[PDB]
């Protein structure tokens, strides 16, 4: 009972930490990370699932308190993706608050600025850290996971991108500057002579990217060679030990290296490939295999797409007379979580 | 108008505007006051926000909002010991610079600017007599202008009689206890209370000396008349819901506000008529973290200007409370006797050392005592010692620690109430 | 027992026996001896056990195990004949 809590805390003088704010359950597995209160075990699982899930346009996919995508309230800060739901704002803040908020249309959310008086819902201090610690202790098999950066503490992101230029993509993701002559991305085609001294001369980097080519071969050098060159220059672009700043890396395959070379690659990048298809009408138009540390890269995986169907796709797309196009839209949305880590700006 | 606000700040730093001519809290031009702590003007809306928010504190123990604008976005908590102040990012973007907040966060031993050892900074400088101006800032609340309370001439010492107190919202009988500490003869002490444990505390500690009643609301004017003329009516509204400390704040003046008006009604019922010049006195108490319009309605109904009194001046707690009343010398400055403990460490038990010098009652700082390399609560007898109660005051009945602590917390600070009730010795009989 | 009670309390019993569970008729209601009264029953000084933040059930249990103070005074009293005095 979501509505009952307003009696339970006020009349029964009960701590918010003893009840689940996300649904109204009285048995809580732990406390809620972002806001003051407890959280029960299915809601905990639901939260961890939805955690870094965003939408295609840019904003967060589910409701930041309870993870309800059914109803959404968009915050009115260009540097805040946090979207809410009506049931929470009236349940936790008081009986007629979500409609007022909806009628404002210039409403900053709780995280943005809490100076507004709140009925019951209190914002936890330090909450970014609390979120990280929550994921650490509460996720089964936790992963490489970095604390989310406060918005004023967000610097522009330093990209290395090997064998494929991502300037166009990430600029369209507002991550890179259209008005700058000093480029905030360093595209390299040929890495063959490159030394550790050279990658270090090019500056430190925040994001490293590298991808195998599509089926139309620009060169005959085998698809394993790109992977290994990526691994090397990746080990070069790693930040000096002791660095708290967030470092990421993302390798992409356009179905061009076979299972044997794929097994080798899975070993060397120390996780299993994430397949991210293009399905139109139910039909598998295209697909791409990824490795990266980027948050919620692994929950985009589609275990429905079998390896035999990908072998059939590779055979059908090799035998066509069409020139090969980079599948921009598949890996485009796989950079959205870096919004919460790095400086955005749009025009 | 946000761009205009920042623009105004730009014009200030280019020496085209004075910082004292702008409201540094919200950027308004309607400058009436000066900001007490720091340099800049202060509009009246930001005064009201400053009144409501400046002494609010989170469950953390640190401030609920930013010290500068009483609002702000994401605050920056201070690492200095015993300091609980918060500076939001947006203010530090102006007064220190748009690159120094980000570099000050990276500074792990970070002191706030009220605690900064240097004291002076470029756009922000700390005004010197800020505790004096903080004290004056409540005398600055002349928005509610009233006439002074009527001063009655003192009755001769041979004609004095024992005092008769109506004490609404008695709790653990602090008021009678303080009257006995002063040595004033008490003819009768009528007390209206609902919580059984507090009734019990009073019954036992005051053997054969208190007549108990039921609900305040049930008490009629007929009861007030038939229980003798009263010489001192005291009371304090519940501050469990009225404070921001309770996580459950569904209303603000549902419940507690009603009970204030009960004090109001029985104050009129116990007030002698015009022409009856007999000495009558009354005290109301409330917590500082309250609403402005709330404070206005209270000051209007009681027809008086409140006096803030903080217990830090005399005791071992931060206990800032408003006192409305006509008791003589309610304004005069507090004196702390040698029996009163101004350090927390003196209130501790043996074998216990305190990191804090004052605790404020509410991996994080929840419990204020470092005993045997371990964080631990103040013991209940120590909390008694912190407010100036007699030792073991609340150990009457078989009650839990949590309930008993809670019981203790609500109570008035004993040397403060001794400081307020002390000139009543000039008007009533002694033991 | 009535002399060991607090004020406002009247005991039906003249003795309490620890080796009608709740021995006190206060305000037409049956109630346990309070902790400071159990202390008075055995002859401890007043408020002897209120040192730390312990529960009532634990503290009663801590009191009940103890030796009876005038009994141990009666026993230890001839030792004044053998050792120094203050
Ligand atoms: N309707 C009511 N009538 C009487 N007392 C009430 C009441 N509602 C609440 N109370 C009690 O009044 C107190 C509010 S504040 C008590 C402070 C008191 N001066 C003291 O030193 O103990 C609480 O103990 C609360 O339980
Ligand atoms: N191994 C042990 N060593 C020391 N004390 C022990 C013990 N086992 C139990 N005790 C304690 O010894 C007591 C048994 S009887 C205590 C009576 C004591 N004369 C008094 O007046 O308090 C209990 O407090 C019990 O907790
Ligand atoms: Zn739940
Ligand atoms: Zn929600
Ligand atoms: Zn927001
Ligand atoms: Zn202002
Ligand atoms: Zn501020
Ligand atoms: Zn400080």
């Amino acid at each position: 009972g979501r509505d009952l809590i307003a009696y339970e805390v006020k009349a029964n003088q009960r701590n918010i930490e003893d009840i689940c704010i996300c649904c109204g359950s009285l048995q809580v597995h732990t406390q809620h990370p972002l806001f003051e209160g407890g959280i029960c075990a299915p809601c905990k699982d639901k939260f961890l699932d939805a955690l870094f899930l965003y939408d295609d346009d840019g904003y967060q996919s589910y409701c930041s308190i309870c993870c309800s995508g059914e109803t959404l309230l968009i915050c009115g800060n260009p540097d805040c993706t946090r979207c809410y739901c009506f049931e929470c704002v009236d349940s936790l803040v008081g009986p007629g608050t979500s409609g007022k908020v909806h009628a404002m249309s210039n409403w900053v959310c709780y995280l943005c600025l809490p100076s507004s008086r709140s009925g019951l819902l209190q914002r936890r201090r330090k909450w970014r850290s609390q979120l990280k610690a929550f994921y650490d202790r509460e996720s089964e098999n936790p992963l490489e996971m970095f604390e989310t950066v406060p918005v004023w503490r967000r610097q522009p992101v330093r990209v290395l991108s090997l064998f494929e230029d991502i300037k166009k993509e990430l600029t369209s993701l507002g991550f890179l500057e259209s008005g700058s002559d000093p480029g905030q991305l360093k595209h390299v085609v040929d890495v063959t002579d490159t030394v550790r001294k050279d990658v270090e001369e090019w500056g430190p980097f925040d994001l490293v990217y590298g991808a195998t080519p599509p089926l139309g071969h620009t060169c005959d050098r085998p698809p394993s060679w790109y992977l290994f060159q990526f691994h090397r220059l990746l080990q070069y672009a790693r930040p000096k030990p002791g660095s708290p700043g967030p470092f990421f890396w993302m390798f992409v395959d356009n179905l061009v290296l076979n299972k044997e070379d794929l097994d080798v690659a899975s070993r060397f990048l120390e996780m299993e490939p994430v397949t991210i298809p293009d399905v139109h009408g139910g039909s598998l138009q295209n697909a791409v295999r990824v490795w990266s540390n980027i948050p919620a890269i692994r929950s985009r995986h589609w275990a429905l797409v079998s390896e035999e169907e990908l072998s059939l796709l590779a055979q059908n797309k090799q035998s066509s007379k069409l020139a090969a196009k980079w599948p921009t839209k598949l890996v485009k949305n796989c950079f959205l979580p870096l919004r919460e880590y790095f400086k955005y700006f749009s025009t | 108008d946000e761009r205009t606000r920042e623009r105004l700040v730009y014009e200030v730093r280019q020496k085209c505007r004075n910082i004292e001519d702008i409201c540094i809290s919200c950027g308004s031009l309607n400058v009436t006051l000066e900001h007490p702590l720091f340099v800049g003007g202060m509009c009246q809306n930001c005064k009201n926000c400053f009144l409501e928010c400046a002494y609010q504190y989170d469950d953390d123990g640190y401030q609920s909002y930013c010290t500068i604008c009483c609002g702000g976005r994401e605050v920056l908590m201070c690492g200095n010991n015993n300091c609980c102040r918060c500076f939001c990012v947006e203010c530090v973007d102006l007064l220190v610079g748009p690159g120094a907040a980000q570099a000050a966060i990276k500074e792990d031993p970070w002191n706030c600017y009220m605690c900064g050892h240097k004291g002076t900074y470029g756009l922000l400088r700390r005004r010197e007599d800020w505790p004096s101006r903080l004290q004056m800032f409540f005398a600055n609340n002349h928005d509610q202008e009233f006439d002074p309370p009527k001063v009655y001439p003192p009755v001769p010492a041979e004609k004095r009689k024992p005092i008769r107190v109506l004490s609404l919202f008695d709790g653990i009988a602090t008021g009678l206890l303080v009257l006995k500490d002063l040595g004033i003869q008490v003819d009768r002490y009528i007390a209206s209370e609902v919580c059984e444990d507090s009734i019990t505390v009073g019954m036992v500690r005051h053997q054969g000396k208190i007549m108990y009643v039921g609900d305040v609301r049930s008490v009629t004017q007929k009861h007030i008349q038939e229980w003798g003329p009263f010489d001192l009516v005291i009371g304090g509204s519940p501050c469990n819901d009225l404070s921001i400390v309770n996580p459950a704040r569904k209303g603000l003046y549902e419940g507690t506000g009603r009970l204030f008006f009960e004090f109001y009604r029985l104050l009129h019922d116990a007030r002698p008529k015009e022409g009856d010049d007999r000495p009558f006195f009354w005290l109301f108490e409330n917590v500082v973290a309250m609403g402005v319009s709330d404070k206005r309605d209270i000051s209007r109904f009681l027809e008086s200007n409140p006096v803030m009194i903080d217990a830090k001046e005399v005791s071992a707690a931060h206990r800032a409370r408003y006192f409305w009343g006509n008791l003589p010398g309610m304004n005069r400055p507090l004196a702390s006797t040698v029996n009163d403990k101004l350090e927390l460490q003196e209130c501790l038990e043996h074998g216990r050392i305190a990191k804090f010098s004052k605790v404020r009652t509410i991996k994080d700082q929840h419990f204020p005592v470092f005993m045997n390399e371990k964080e631990d609560i103040l013991w209940c007898t120590e909390m008694e010692r912190v407010f100036g109660f007699p030792v073991h005051y609340t150990d009457v009945s078989n009650m839990s620690r949590l309930a008993r602590q809670r019981l203790l917390g609500r109570s008035w600070s004993v040397p403060v109430i001794r400081h307020l009730f002390a000139p009543l010795k000039e008007y009533f009989a002694c033991v």
